[PDB]
């Protein structure tokens, strides 16, 4: 039976199991423990370049939440 | 000949294609519409030469609208003076991103 | 530090594409052209369009494919041309090449370029879209208006395409 | 003595590595060729060894020459056998192969073929079972364990 | 004024006399031909984007589907062309002389 | 009969012509047009004061004027 | 940063590639009732190793009408774009969040034609041209049917987004409102892919090989790890098109067991389909191709037209 | 309120590039300070030149270039 | 130009596999392994021989099916507006053109012939 | 031809309301509820005149608005719409979907308390 190329399959499974998970643990590791923030049209593009604008670093990911209401 | 079956039939099947401010899928506007509305509105009810006589400066206005060529001249010309006296070393400017 | 990225993808498309239009054989010819097809689309696609480019390069290479094949059923020499193999060739490749770096010269190290219009010389990033809110892709509703208003229009487009089947039966029948 | 040792242990990675896959083509004029399609049965099976069919002369690397070699033949043999990259191993299997055999006294046939090619490995017997021609292979194996070729290059 | 549009009225001028002087396939004139299609396509369409012509962006698809069934039409008329002799030069076309 | 000479043929052309006839009849055309429309993407612009319209109202909580309330209404 | 994860795409396609090697030859070898790669070492594994290590050794030549441009560039470009194929592929969060990668998906592996078709054209030999038409054949019958049909399969729910792709593979998978449409499609990616002589004339024993009859032993290993590429590569995109995996959120690596498990238990069906078929034809081709598939698919494009005009299922496609 | 803050941008661009060309080129012989390049006087849109101008490279790539190929 | 970036190292990737394959294992003595293979007789000529085909209809027909498939693409994005069953009428008249053209080349026997 | 006159840092001095933009963006329903009466008439004037730099008092105008009202919900519940955004900011884009019960939590809390 199969019981001899399980090996193989289990190798070579983890090879393409690498690839998405360090994918995501870079994107994760890329901003601070949050996701990358995509941007499909313009009016979100808008909103991450005020985003990475009202940080002071010019790195959007920090986003500054409820401190500079006054 | 030119023949306007097309007008005379009630059916505008091809003039939609035609122009800005006609209406857009959604309702936006183009770059230059407010200009092509000036120009149509200087020579709508005209004979197509004292058009040429008459609504030259507004057309000249749209034409600069859409190449904008005298203002890239002028920028090009505001480029090359500051990178002439910045190769010099006469007041190099820093009030970009600083005082 | 580089800026002018368009303009370069367009000198890259020139170049590839006068070797293309000099007329080795159609082999090279093809090499060359789909390097061109491949950098326009690149240039399109940075210059603000979203799949014009990359459906335009997919069609265009369908075409050059089928084009391959007539190339290797027709026009077969004892031993095709190359760029470097002949003398005319290699003259018009050198000189259209020759043109292309004049024309890069002239725009960089110098301020206009007159040759049928006063092409203002500098970067393309003027003049560009002001950061207006699209939220749609403008060119995706810019394509989607072919099946709202496109009326007469695609009734003489498909009426003229299944026109170009039956003439292109008819030809090859005519035997 | 670091130098002779690092060379050393990559002669022998590189030999282990062409010992390993050694697929061979499928030349095979006559009932040998019958023996090779039986080396291809499953009770005795090439690819533990990773042997495996390549009908292209362009990258195989052990060719069998397995069959009566005749006139008509012999050119197209050692057209197809120089077209083939520089290690290049030839297994005569057979009777007819290995110094004419049945068909030795005769005109149209190739009396042994090191009149065309160098061979490195015989196997007699008419046919030669899976087992024996199995057992070539192995001990062709064995000789790319013997190949010291690097060590020669850096002594030299 | 946007520099890519000279450029490509460059490219523009040369696939154009590349369509006109060749020196015998008539496969690479249908081949350039082609491709100064993909030239006026490519600067027609940086114009519609530099202008946000929206309504009318049918420019491209259409011109480019029409002008491609035009070099459909003209290898089938390669095909007849090649049926009807071996060699498809400037040589075996001096008939039905001027 | 007339089936299975090429029968995929006659499966194209049945289900192709049940594709055709099938918008005829159907209760979600009209909610289709009423979905397609109610649903922008650009801005509700304001007007001018009024010269009193009975419509059109001045705040958005105000029930005068057609909204969209069949969607969680099935 | 985003260099390392270029880095850690393009390492774990070679390990891939190389066991898949070693996983074909033993699944083929229990498949045909003998027995695979077990003496070397443990079960295989280093064997495949020393088969790319032996094919790196073999010191290529290069033909004589054999023009060394377009000879030692075509196997380049067919290993790139098998490559950057791999760039939108969205294993949890793709490497770049393109607006559209379908379209991108027909034309890098329209590039993989050609560089086949150079190939076999610069070997300069005769085999490799008969098979290189025979290539020009297969591609001229399966870039039309794949295109529509992935125009009705997203017609349905795609907005050309692989992201929304996921969102919309929630509730049910998108097998079971379009599966004779997805049978169409797994053929003709099986012939399109050029694995799997159920649909491939190029690898034939008719000739020997026709993309590479007589190319060199060198850029081989270029060429074959191109196409097992390729049947990763399309496994991979059937495993995120049709069906797929409710991920949960902020937790990717459950998403990438169960993508990666269907993926290549579909892979693994695809090699059990090559196993057992024998070789096709040419003008059947054309045959099976034309006059099976292309007005049933027809049908499935305008039935999916007139389907959410009917059911007022049109997608939110912003 | 992203309206507003746009509009104070572009002001605020506007304004510092027109007197960053007083400073910088009131020498020269001609030119006009701050006319208008056309004819009327209505709110002319920018041209991203007008806003971006002599930025160094980064600043002006950042806010063309960012959303076409970034992100 | 990020894929650009992607591109330039896959370029960079198999130029390490080109020169890995040329330059460093060992040597490459010629003179007869440039000969073209057929099956062990020198053919007449060369190939770039003459080489008639079988289909003429086919790939035409491959290219204006293509042009037809550049038509039918902005689907998805058409089946949002407000003129719905004029989308529905012209959709379906395309597709319908289409099938027209293919089952008049296929009763007229422009595929039964070389394939 | 024509000059311009654009006017100065002077009036431009309006303190800039320097949330993100994740938060700004979960918390627009209140936000249109409470305030956004009188930016219509900014809205009104901007499409009305099309000319920026004269309708920026009432730009001054919804800035105070939207500064008071973060102010008014910062002082009082919620401090779970801390969480709340927190909760937003994180799923990719801003996929109203996935943060459903924190949600429920502010919305709640903000109908009770206010
Ligand atoms: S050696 Fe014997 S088995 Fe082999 S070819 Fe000769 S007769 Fe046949």
């Amino acid at each position: 039976m199969w019981f001899e190329v399980l090996p193989g399959i289990a190798v070579m499974g983890v090879c393409l199991f690498i690839p998405g998970m360090a994918t995501a643990r870079i994107h994760r590791f890329s901003n601070g423990g949050r996701e990358k923030r995509v941007a499909h049209y313009s009016y979100q593009w808008y909103l991450m370049e005020r985003d990475r604008r009202v940080s002071g670093v010019n790195r959007y990911y920090v986003s500054k939440g409820l401190e500079n209401i006054d | 000949p030119f023949f306007d079956v097309q007008k005379k039939l009630g059916v505008d099947l091809d003039h939609w294609m035609t122009i800005q401010s006609a209406e857009q899928p959604h309702r936006i506007p183009a770059r230059c519409h407010a200009f092509e509305k000036e120009w149509i509105e200087c020579a709508h009810g005209i004979g197509s030469i004292r058009a040429e006589k008459e609504c030259k400066i507004e057309f000249e206005d749209f034409r600069e609208c859409l190449l904008r060529q005298k203002t890239m001249k002028r920028l090009n010309a505001i480029k090359r003076q500051r990178d002439k006296l910045i190769k010099e070393g006469k007041y190099t400017p820093p009030p970009h991103h600083s005082g | 530090m580089m800026t002018y990225i368009v303009f370069i993808l367009s000198i890259i498309f020139v170049m590839g594409f006068v070797g293309f239009s000099s007329k080795p054989s159609p082999i090279y010819g093809g090499l060359g052209l789909i390097v061109s097809g491949g950098v326009g689309c690149g240039i399109v696609l940075n210059f603000g369009g979203s799949f014009l480019g990359l459906m335009v390069f997919l069609i265009y290479l369908g075409g050059m494919m089928v084009v391959f094949g007539y190339t290797t059923a027709m026009a077969t020499e004892q031993y095709p041309e190359v760029w470097v193999s002949n003398k005319v060739v290699l003259g018009t490749f050198i000189t259209g090449l020759l043109m292309e770096f004049l024309m890069v010269y002239y725009v960089l190290k110098d301020k206009e370029v007159e040759i049928v219009f006063k092409f203002n010389g500098m970067g393309d990033w003027v003049i560009y879209d002001t950061g207006d809110s699209g939220f749609f892709s403008e060119e995706a509703m810019g394509i989607a208006a072919l099946y709202s208003y496109g009326t007469w229009l695609v009734i003489v487009t498909g009426w003229s395409l299944l026109i170009g089947v039956v003439v292109i039966m008819e030809i090859t029948r005519g035997n | 003595s670091r130098g002779e040792y690092v060379v050393a242990k990559l002669d022998d990675l590189i030999n282990w590595a062409r010992r390993s896959s050694l697929w061979p083509m499928t030349f095979g004029l006559a009932c040998c060729a019958v023996e090779m399609m039986h080396m291809a049965a499953p009770r005795y099976d090439m690819d533990r060894f990773g042997v495996v069919f390549r009908a292209s002369p362009r990258q195989s690397d052990v060719m069998i020459v397995a069959g009566t070699l005749t006139n008509k033949m012999a050119p197209a043999l050692r057209k197809v056998y120089d077209q083939m990259p520089e290690p290049r191993y030839v297994v005569s299997m057979g009777s007819c192969a290995n110094g004419g055999g049945y068909y030795h006294y005769s005109y149209s046939v190739v009396r042994g073929c090191d009149r065309i090619v160098p061979v490195d490995i015989y196997v007699p017997g008419c046919p030669p079972t899976a087992e024996a021609l199995l057992y070539g292979i192995l001990q062709l194996q064995k000789k790319i364990k013997r190949e010291k070729r690097l060590r020669i290059w850096y002594r030299r | 004024m946007s520099l890519v549009y000279m450029n490509i009225m460059m490219a523009f001028t040369v696939s154009l006399t590349g369509l006109l002087m060749y020196r015998s396939h008539l496969m690479s004139s249908l081949l350039c031909l082609e491709g100064m299609m993909l030239s006026l396509f490519i600067l027609a369409t940086l114009m519609i984007l530099n202008s946000h012509f929206t309504l009318a962006s049918m420019m491209p698809i259409i011109l480019l589907v029409f002008a491609a069934c035009e070099a459909a039409l003209g290898l089938s008329l390669l095909v007849m062309v090649s049926n009807t002799y071996g060699t498809d030069y400037v040589q075996n076309l001096n008939l039905l002389q001027c | 009969n007339v089936w299975a000479k090429e029968p995929v043929l006659v499966a194209s052309f049945a289900i192709a012509g049940l594709a055709v006839i099938l918008p005829t009849l159907s209760p979600y055309t009209k909610y289709s047009l009423m979905i397609n429309r109610a649903t922008p993407y650009n801005y509700p612009v304001p007007l001018r004061d009024d010269g009193n319209m009975p419509d059109v109202p001045s705040h958005p909580q105000d029930p005068q004027g057609p909204s969209l309330e069949w969607l969680k209404r099935l | 940063m985003f260099m390392i994860n270029v880095l850690t795409l393009i390492i774990p396609i070679l390990l891939a590639v190389a066991f898949l090697t070693l996983v074909e030859r033993k699944v083929l070898g229990y498949m045909q009732f003998r027995k695979g790669p077990n003496v070397v070492g443990p079960y295989g594994l280093l064997q495949p190793i020393a088969d790319a290590i032996k094919l790196f050794i073999k010191e290529p030549l290069r033909p004589a009408t054999s023009s060394i441009s377009m000879f030692i560039l075509a196997p380049i470009l067919a290993l790139t774009l098998a490559l950057t194929m791999w760039i939108p592929l969205p294993m949890p969060y793709p490497l770049i969040n393109m607006n559209l990668g379908v379209l991108f998906m027909l034309a890098m592996s329209s590039l993989a034609v050609y560089s086949i078709l150079w190939s076999g054209w610069a070997s300069n030999s005769k085999y490799a041209l008969i098979g290189a038409l025979r290539a020009v054949a297969q591609t001229i019958s399966y870039e039309v049917t794949l295109a529509i049909i992935l125009l009705s399969v997203l017609l349905m729910n795609g907005s050309f987004t692989l992201s929304t792709l996921i969102i919309t593979q929630e509730q049910v998978w998108l097998i079971f409102p379009a599966w004779p449409l997805a049978m169409m499609w797994f053929i003709s990616t099986l012939a399109e892919t050029n694995r799997a002589p159920f649909d491939l004339t190029e690898g034939e024993s008719e000739l020997v090989s026709g993309f590479n009859v007589e190319y060199a032993a060198g850029p081989f290993a270029l060429f074959f790890m191109a196409e097992y590429a390729n049947i990763i590569m399309m496994n991979i995109f059937t495993t995120t098109l049709f069906l797929g995996a409710f991920h949960n959120p902020y937790m990717p690596e459950l998403y990438t067991i169960n993508f990666t498990i269907k993926s290549l238990l579909l892979s693994i069906t695809f090699l059990w389909i090559r196993a057992s078929y024998p070789r096709f034809r040419y003008d059947q081709l054309m045959h099976l191709l034309w006059k099976n598939f292309l007005p049933l698919t027809l049908a499935l494009c305008m039935w999916h037209v007139s389907l959410p005009i009917l059911l007022s299922s049109i997608p939110p496609q912003t | 309120l992203l309206q507003a803050e746009k509009d104070r941008r572009v002001l605020q661009m506007l304004r510092e590039n027109l007197e960053e060309e007083a400073t910088i080129m009131k020498d020269v012989p001609g030119w006009k300070v701050g006319e208008s390049v056309f004819h009327t006087t209505r709110w002319v849109t920018p041209m991203m030149g007008e806003l971006y101008g002599l930025r160094t490279g980064e600043e002006i790539l950042s806010s063309t270039y960012g959303f076409i190929w970034y992100t | 130009m990020n894929l650009m970036i992607t591109l330039l190292t896959n370029f960079t990737l198999a130029t390490l596999l080109v020169t890995i394959a040329f330059w460093l294992p060992q040597l490459n003595v010629y003179s007869e392994k440039t000969s073209p293979y057929e099956c062990g007789f020198d053919p007449m000529g060369s190939a770039r021989l003459p080489f008639s085909m079988k289909f003429f209809l086919v790939a035409i027909t491959f290219l204006l099916f293509d042009l037809e498939i550049a038509l039918l693409l902005p689907l998805p994005w058409a089946s949002q507006t407000t003129n719905l069953n004029t989308m529905l009428t012209m959709a379906l008249l395309l597709i319908f053109l289409l099938a027209v053209s293919l089952a008049y080349e296929w009763t007229q026997k422009g595929l039964e012939w070389t394939e | 031809p024509g000059i311009v006159e654009l006017p100065s840092l002077e009036d431009l001095k309006v303190q800039e309301v320097k949330v993100s933009s994740s938060v700004l963006k979960a918390a627009a329903h209140h936000y249109g509820a409470q305030c956004d009466k009188p930016n219509k008439e900014f809205m009104l004037c901007r499409w009305e005149e099309k000319d920026p730099r004269r309708c920026l008092e009432e730009g001054k105008l919804v800035n105070q608005c939207a500064l008071e009202f973060f102010r008014q919900i910062k002082r009082h519940c919620a401090e779970p719409f801390t969480e709340y955004w927190t909760c937003i900011d994180y799923s990719g884009l801003q996929l109203f979907r996935r943060c459903r019960k924190e949600q429920a939590q502010f919305d709640k809390c903000v109908l009770d308390k206010l």
